[PDB]
């Protein structure tokens, strides 16, 4: 206590009177720190800022330090509330969400399109069919690589949706007309299809690959950024 | 074995032992070093008109041409094969004799009258109410010449008289070592 | 930031009058956290910081509540708060990771070593010129300016023959006006520290200096200003350096509709004006996120050459030609043309200095190259079969722009209407998406009108050069 | 301690900087010398180098650097951290009732909150805003 | 050498605490100041 | 290989009966004969 | 991975610092309760 640091000797008198610290000294509790001054709102305030270590995921850590913090709360004196003054989190989550409705949308107009030209509802099936198969299996064999599910990855994606459904747009569009320019049954007409069609499968594939392999051979900021972009599209077209 | 982290393991162990070694060995200093990669070149730098010692090269190569050198574009370490120069204080047993004087008495006076004064603030952190101005004090205390070490005060005579260093010593700029004499084509030179 | 030698009363002052401002714009702001004392150059009396949550993004949709309106709002607070050096209210990067602020981050360096007063004279210069630019806005040194200092010289002679040890009086002075931690207690469980300083009315003025005494060896004690006198000076309280020269830092922005690479162009005339003014021999460097910026600017050509090569290559080897191959590549103006001819035209007519050659653009741009060269492939493969089945080149090559016109332009338009959410997509990070957006679909436009033309036309012309 | 800024730059921050010429994959150095006798010296490394052997071989050339410093800067202790600019949050803590003090909150944070969010994962680093508890002992000239 | 479990507490085992902070994987920490004069301090670390 | 070496032997008892202390003479001889190390300046801006 | 073996690793923590006769008594009631009610068996406090 300070009355204990008050009682200190600290030496005597040639007269005999015994002095003390409390004699030259004032003691009291105070500060380890003086040097800054934080309000809230114009309140008096004390702030924690968090800073991330390199290689975490925000949103992750922002959540554990919202359970940690929900599991202190409990223990708080009266009159102890707390209040996330400065976050980043929300504009993150935001914007895949964002994201992830323009892909739905791309996904939606794409289909409307195909309808456009292929008359028939059968036709029109086939191409779309082919969607949930190449963004799904692309998503698997890139996190076989490590790479997340971040804005640039999603707008790859996006750009990827109408690129994928041409190899099996050629492909049913020659059957349509096969089947229309002589009636034949739909598996004899779709055997001579793809006997037509496989060197302009084959060549589109090959340069919408090739385009985009060199981008994945960069250094820097941009290398990682151009990486994405790239990964995503390769597997796309070859799943495709 | 990765070289780096054998090279901080074992300087992680040299702490453990640091605290157990003399005084003077600490106030040294204990350097850790791993092999690494071998020579690209050797520089000499030399007085070819016998103008100039070994130490001052040294001293010049240290102060002048290291820092520059280890800017450029491949280069990995730059060192120099010497040291630069040091404060001298050459002691005189019969005069220290005469005005009952020591060793220890000259060194007690020497760490006494050189020091760094820190001082603080003006209008620190808990300041006073209306303090209107904040303000660094710096106190410059330090001795640079020799003639701020020969007029060092020591004691004062039997007969009111005033005894300095210079009374009893010969104080002198010199080298941080005497240990070793290098020279290149036959004159002075200090190496990089 | 404050002038020199602000204590915290006046930097909490400024924060006061500078908090309310932004708590009664109450249709955008939500709450302010503010700290006196702290700034990222440094900890200071004269610094301080807010951090300002604005209410929304549901709520702020009208134009008087988006930020760079309350940033505009606020950087009237200059001209308002009068005791202040500066009060810049300003945005994060777009990558909070690389960066602290937006904006641009110059190094100016002492490249002669002709010493700080010499550099400071260049940077007020480049200050004051840049102050005068248009395009620039909030342009402020990013460090600490010179200061008045107190400086103590000890009469070490005096101090000497009065029997004080300058050991001595360094304890003593350092102790008293600095502070200084001793040892440790407990409390509730916890150790704290104990501190001894002396109290504050003691320690506030230079004639304070006067009321400390310092022990001799006799014993006796003998006051501070027997040995010491003081004096005002003027100084640096903080010298930098960068890349082992002595430099300065120089933080702005771009004015509203100006990009970001057009403030570093700004930037970089006013520096080569100084030699024009008497000040030679002043380098600079761009760091942080403009270093970032500069960089990736520079290698778009390399990426494009690249990527054109590998198409060149690829194609020469599967379809065992030299001539398809250059068909090929001779359509791809086409295609960019679109992209840049849209991306140049929705910057114009919307104002906006996002869309700009970026590197969303740049990944828009090997889309669209990619995009001419499936269609040509389409065209010319069947062209060729044609011919080899035994048929007139031109034959061959109208034949097959008959039959192939058909899945050429519905594929381009499933890919142009996949990108178009992009383009007219709100919030969130919508500039990104509209640089991929616009770059992309104006690729489009131009290869459905103008690509599908050409790419017959080159063919039979390659090939009546190299016949068979 | 002491030191004017001049003389922290002449004899600390150049010498620190010189060893740390020719670490691996550096990409530029920051440095600043402060009147009250700091030093600050930010190297930034290329995209793709290890931040934990970065650390690693600042330190190893450190160890040798440190040698070569005035005792007094020996004495103070070097620090080697590596860490971002940015601030991934601020919690606000404050009474809104007014029924608890200042001085509480600021110990409280300090004691019970600080280190246990300190020690979350992910967190590299935590930046306090308020003190806490001291015992302070002001002392009167005149009575000494 | 010589110190009760108390005086190993106060003056060594919080004083070491209060900077494990900061270190990249770490789950939890267990201490204990025994009697004789040790203390000891174990830092346990994510898998990995 | 080894070589001479000389070794100062300091008879204990005289000192004792002369008034000096063993530690004064360790100090005297070691200042004189090996040299210390006392301090550091500042000579135009460089530690030495 | 542990000293020896043993399930149900429990750690009694005095947030808010009580003090160490507090923490006793606190954990001498809770074993008192665990012994008498149910499903428990050989509930023992580890250390001195
Ligand atoms: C047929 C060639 C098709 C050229 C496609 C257009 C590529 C382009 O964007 O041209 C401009 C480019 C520099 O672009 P810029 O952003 O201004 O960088 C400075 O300029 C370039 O990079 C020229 C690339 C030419 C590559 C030739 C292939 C080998
Ligand atoms: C404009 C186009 C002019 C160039 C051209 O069309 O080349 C055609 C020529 C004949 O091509 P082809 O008949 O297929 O054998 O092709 C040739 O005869 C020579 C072309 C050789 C090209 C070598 C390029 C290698 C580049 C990678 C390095
Ligand atoms: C010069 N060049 C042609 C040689 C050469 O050609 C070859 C080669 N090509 O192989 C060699 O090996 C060399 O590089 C080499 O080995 C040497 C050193 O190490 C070294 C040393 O370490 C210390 N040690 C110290 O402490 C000195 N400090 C100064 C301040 C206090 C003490 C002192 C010292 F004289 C040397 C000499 C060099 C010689 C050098």
């Amino acid at each position: 206590t300070p009355e204990q640091f008050k009682n200190i000797f600290l030496k005597n008198t040639a007269s005999g009177a015994e002095v003390r610290l409390k004699d030259v000294a004032r003691v009291e509790l105070g500060s380890d720190n003086y040097q800054f001054d934080s309000k809230f709102n114009g309140k008096p305030a004390a702030g924690l800022a968090i800073k991330i270590a390199t290689g975490a995921n925000a949103l992750d850590t922002a959540e554990a330090v919202e359970q940690r913090l929900s599991e202190l709360r409990k223990n708080y004196p009266t009159g102890l509330a707390d209040k996330l003054a400065y976050d980043t989190t929300p504009f993150i989550r935001l914007s895949i969400e964002s994201v992830v409705h323009t892909l739905i949308e791309a996904v939606i107009l794409v289909f409307i399109v195909m309808f456009l030209f292929l008359q028939n509802w059968r036709a029109t099936i086939i191409p779309t069919l082919a969607v949930p198969v190449v963004v799904l299996g692309t998503f698997a064999v890139i996190n076989i690589f490590g790479f997340s599910i971040n804005t640039l990855t999603m707008f790859a994606m996006v750009l990827a949706i109408g690129l994928l459904v041409d190899d099996a747009i050629v492909v049913v569009e020659n059957v349509e007309r096969v089947m229309s320019e002589d009636h034949t049954d739909p598996v004899t007409a779709t055997s001579r299809s793809m006997q037509q069609i496989s060197g302009a499968l084959v060549g589109i594939t090959s340069v919408l690959t090739a385009v985009f392999v060199p981008m994945a051979f960069f250094g820097g900021t941009t290398g990682v950024i151009y990486r994405q972009f790239s990964i995503t599209l390769v597997t796309a077209m070859v799943l495709s | 074995v990765d070289p780096d982290i054998a090279q901080v393991q074992v300087q992680n162990k040299l702490q453990s032992a640091t605290a157990l070694l003399p005084e003077d060995v600490q106030r040294q200093g204990v350097t850790v070093t791993k092999s690494g990669a071998s020579f690209l070149q050797v520089i000499a730098f030399y007085s070819p008109d016998n103008n100039l010692s070994d130490s001052d090269i040294k001293d010049y190569v240290n102060s002048s041409i290291k820092e520059p050198l280890s800017r450029v574009a491949g280069v990995g370490e730059v060192q120099v094969f010497g040291g630069s120069y040091a404060m001298r204080i050459w002691l005189d047993p019969a005069k220290l004799t005469s005005y009952q004087l020591t060793p220890s008495d000259i060194a007690t006076a020497l760490q006494a009258q050189n020091s760094q004064v820190a001082v603080g603030q003006l209008g620190g952190a808990p300041a006073v109410q209306g303090q209107v101005l904040n303000a660094t004090v710096n106190a410059q205390s330090l001795l640079q010449t020799p003639e701020q070490f020969k007029n060092i005060f020591l004691k004062n005579t039997a007969s009111g008289a005033e005894v300095r260093l210079k009374d009893v010593a010969r104080v002198e700029l010199g080298s941080d070592n005497y240990q070793f004499d290098s020279k290149f084509n036959g004159k002075p030179a200090a190496g990089l | 930031q404050l002038p020199p030698n602000a204590t915290l009363d006046r930097t909490g002052k400024v924060i006061d009058t500078m908090t309310n401002f932004f708590m009664n714009e109450k249709d955008t702001v939500e709450s302010i956290f503010t700290v006196s004392g702290f700034s990222f150059t440094g900890v200071g009396q004269n610094a301080g910081i807010g951090f300002v949550k604005l209410k929304d993004w549901s709520k702020r949709t009208t134009p008087e509540t988006q930020i760079g309106s309350l940033i505009q709002r606020g950087m009237a607070l200059n001209m308002i708060i009068k005791d202040a050096s500066y009060v810049m209210p300003l945005q994060l990067p777009a990558m909070p990771e690389l960066g602290v602020t937006a904006g641009f981050n110059l190094q100016l360096k002492d490249s002669s070593g002709q010493g700080h007063e010499k550099l400071i004279a260049a940077r007020n210069t480049i200050l004051g010129l840049a102050s005068q630019d248009k395009r620039l806005v909030g342009v402020r040194p990013n460090g600490q300016e010179d200061t008045p200092q107190y400086q103590i010289n000890v009469d070490q002679a005096q101090a000497g023959a009065m029997g004080v040890s300058i050991a001595e009086i360094n304890n003593t002075m350092r102790i008293a006006w600095g502070g200084s931690y001793i040892n440790d207690f407990v409390d509730r469980g916890r150790v704290k520290k104990v501190y001894v300083q002396g109290d504050a009315g003691s320690r506030m003025m230079p004639e304070d200096l006067n009321k400390w005494y310092v022990r001799n060896n006799k014993g006796e004690m003998v006051p501070f200003s027997a040995f010491a006198t003081g004096e005002w000076t003027y100084g640096s309280p903080r010298l930098e350096r960068y890349n082992g020269v002595s430099s300065v830092n120089i933080q702005g922005t771009p004015a509203p509709g100006v990009s970001s690479g057009d403030a570093m162009k700004a930037m970089e005339e006013i520096i080569g004006k100084l030699p024009s003014m008497g000040l030679q021999g002043f380098d600079y460097e761009w760091t942080g996120l403009s270093l970032e910026e500069r960089e990736s600017g520079a290698q778009a050509p390399f990426l494009y050459a690249l990527s054109l090569l590998i198409v060149f290559l690829c194609l020469a080897a599967l379809y065992e030609s030299w001539s398809i191959p250059f068909s090929v590549l001779l359509v791809v103006p086409l295609g960019v043309i679109g992209a840049i001819v849209l991306t140049y035209l929705g910057m114009i007519i919307k104002g906006d200095p996002n869309l700009s050659n970026n590197i969303y653009f740049q990944v828009a741009i090997i889309a669209v190259i990619g995009l001419s060269a499936k269609n040509a492939i389409l065209i010319v493969e069947f062209a060729k079969e044609l011919q080899e089945k035994g048929e007139d080149l031109l034959d061959a090559t109208l034949h097959a722009a008959k039959m192939r016109l058909r899945p050429i332009i519905m594929t381009t338009l499933a890919f142009g209407f996949g990108v178009l959410p992009l383009a007219l997509s709100t919030g969130a990070g919508a500039g990104s998406q509209h640089s991929v957006g616009f770059g992309v679909l104006g690729g489009v436009l131009s290869a459905t009108f103008l690509g599908i033309f050409f790419i017959p036309v080159f063919y039979v012309w390659i090939r009546s050069i190299f016949k068979y | 301690p002491g030191a004017s800024a001049e003389t922290v730059e002449n004899t600390v921050t150049q010498i620190i900087e010189q060893q740390m010429n020719g670490l691996d994959g550096l990409r530029y150095i920051s440095s600043n010398s402060a009147g009250n006798g700091q030093a600050s010296i930010q190297l930034n490394f290329e995209q793709g180098v290890d931040p934990d052997i970065a650390q690693v071989q600042v330190q190893n050339k450190l160890q040798s650097a440190t040698a070569l410093l005035p005792e007094d800067v020996q004495r103070q202790g070097v620090t080697v951290t590596k860490s971002g600019a940015s601030f991934l949050q601020v919690i606000a803590f404050y009474s809104p009732d007014n029924n608890l003090s200042d001085s509480d909150i600021k110990d409280y944070v300090n004691s019970s909150i600080k280190e246990p969010l300190s020690r979350v994962a992910g967190v590299g680093e935590v930046q306090v805003f308020g003190g806490s508890y001291a015992m302070r002992i002001w002392l009167d000239p005149a009575k000494l």
